């Protein structure tokens, strides 16, 4: 990041840190009205929270935001999208977490039975090495050509 | 857009309705 | 909730294993249709070579049949299936086991429903097992032109291979066009033709080909009764079929003339969805019997029509219409899309929106 960008992120971090604890809690993120309606907010917070303590410190915050820099690469953006699904952070999308993340996104536009069936079929058709889970490589083989990385950029 | 959506002589004739 | 184990455990996980030839053909080379049925109902697949053997052995039986089959009563006559495999399973329960029931299907096995290849495999295996008691006609969807535009080709490439699709297409070319049933009924998918005046005109066609864009083979597969059938102000026997974009509408006078000339009681056909699963059309004045009957065997068509399906069981000089409701089937996203392709656009959209609002 640029100097002026590093300065703007500090100011913004402090404004979100309602209790001036030096770390951002889920409640503090959820104080933003636009985020209350977004079903992936907890997933993004969890990815930023690389030390697993439940909150986003400033270092976690800058590292998180830099994934969405215009200077980032396809692999980096696609890796972030992968991590949205990979709840348990082992590097493989498994059946249970794929259902849970999709259910977050679709809510009641699908019944649990219909969603579980299409999750099963994607696990089966996209798993190439038989370990029953989707690696980042297996993931990119499916979606890498959709160019969603082009849309995952923010101005800091 | 808050939630993901799914994309877009003579024979007699008798009737046995659905069970 | 576990991130690895499955959330909705009451849904059985589909089998990944592909059945082999020894698993699918018994000690005499006969298909084990009970094995096949149970596996296909679980969305199980076959080894490619086994799928090709079913398709080609079935084609071989069809290839030795006449353009116009001669089928004695008793028989259960069925209309469109359109890939609705789980409704086909109910169909056999309602009409009776092929082990002791003679069957005639009027075509349209594939497209629209997402279990078209399972329909083909299971019906072809039954044809192999019951070569002289279960009969299959060609519908307008059993061709390359429609299956590449609708989803059957894509379905084959997702579940099997294009090689299996290609085998189906050559098999479909062998399907007979018509049946003369109990020497009383001409049975076809679509209907009549300007160029078909007698049954012998059907016997003279060359059917081993892709259906042409016009002509008698085309008309048998594609034609419809007039919208105002039996209520004609339309004085012409045949008019251009503006719904289909090919072939013709036929009128009630046209049908009654054909029946009288050829000493037939009625035409049995499919091809048009019906709310009740069937339609009985205006009686011929010379017979006192419906001149035309539509049978449609795909309940809750396209998962939205909310129609009943029917089959016609013709036995003991009774024409018994048996209706049935739709049955549950496993879910597929449209066009066999996987859940990553489906959801990733929304993921990219919403994580970017969060970040924009976080940074404001
Ligand atoms: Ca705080
Ligand atoms: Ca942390
Ligand atoms: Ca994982
Ligand atoms: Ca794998
Ligand atoms: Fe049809
Ligand atoms: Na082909
Ligand atoms: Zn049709």
């Amino acid at each position: 990041m640029d100097a002026d960008e590093i300065k703007r992120l500090g100011k913004r971090f402090k404004k979100l840190d309602l209790d001036n604890s030096g770390s951002l809690s889920v409640e503090e993120f959820m104080s933003l009205p636009e985020l209350q309606q977004n079903p992936l907010v907890q997933r993004v917070i969890d990815i930023f929270d690389t030390d697993g303590n439940g909150e986003v410190d400033f270092k976690e915050f800058i590292e998180g935001v830099s994934q969405f820099s215009v200077k980032g690469d396809k692999e980096q953006k696609l890796r972030f999208a992968f991590r949205i699904y990979d709840m348990d952070k082992d590097g493989y999308i498994s059946n249970g977490e794929l259902f849970q993340v999709l259910k977050m996104m679709v809510g009641n536009n699908l019944k649990d039975t219909q969603l579980q069936q299409i999750v099963d079929k994607t696990i089966i058709n996209a798993d190439k090495d038989g370990d029953g889970r989707i690696s980042f490589e297996e993931f990119c083989a499916v979606v890498g050509g959709l160019d969603i990385h082009k849309k995952m950029v923010v101005d800091v | 857009n808050n939630y993901l959506t799914v994309p877009a002589d003579l024979p007699v004739i008798t009737i046995d309705p659905a069970s | 909730l576990s991130t690895t184990d499955r959330v909705v455990k009451a849904v059985p996980f589909p089998p990944s294993h592909r059945l082999t030839a020894k698993e699918v053909f018994d000690n005499d080379g006969k298909p084990r249709v009970d094995i096949l049925k149970a596996h296909l109902m679980k969305e199980g697949r076959l080894e490619e070579s086994v799928a090709l053997r079913i398709i080609t052995e079935g084609a071989s039986i069809l290839r030795q049949e006449k353009n116009l089959l001669d089928i004695d009563a008793p028989v259960t006559v069925c209309g469109d299936i359109h890939g609705q495999f789980f409704d086909l399973m109910k169909l056999f329960e309602v009409g009776g086991s092929p082990a002791n029931t003679r069957y005639l299907f009027l075509g349209d096995y594939v497209d629209r429903g997402y279990f078209s290849i399972e329909c083909v495999l299971y019906l072809w295996a039954l044809k192999i097992l019951y070569p002289k008691t279960l009969f299959l006609l060609r519908g307008n969807h059993e061709c390359r032109h429609l299956t590449e535009y609708f989803t059957f080709k894509q379905e084959c490439k997702i579940k099997y291979s294009e090689r299996v699709y290609d085998a189906c297409m050559d098999a479909f070319d062998c399907l007979p066009l018509a049946a003369l049933m109990n020497q009383q009924f001409l049975c076809v998918h679509g209907g009549l033709s300007p160029e078909i005046n007698t049954l012998d005109d059907i016997r003279k066609l060359d059917r081993f080909k892709e259906p042409p864009a016009y002509g008698p083979m085309c008309d048998i597969l594609w034609s419809d009764p007039l919208e105002d059938f039996g209520n004609e102000k339309t004085q012409e026997h045949f008019t251009h079929n503006t719904v289909r974009g090919c072939s013709y509408f036929y009128s009630y006078p046209a049908v009654c003339e054909f029946l009288q000339h050829n000493n037939l009681l009625s035409i049995l056909r499919a091809h048009e969805a019906q709310d009740a699963g069937y339609r009985m059309y205006r009686k011929s004045q010379t017979t006192g019997f419906p001149s035309l009957i539509t049978i449609f065997s795909a309940p809750n068509y396209l998962d939205v029509y909310n129609n009943k399906a029917a089959v016609l069981k013709y036995e003991n000089n009774v024409m018994n219409i048996r209706q049935f409701n739709c049955s549950p089937h496993p879910y597929w996203l449209p066009n066999f899309m996987d859940v990553f392709t489906w959801s990733l656009p929304f993921v990219g959209e919403k994580v970017t929106e969060m970040l924009v609002n976080v940074l404001n």
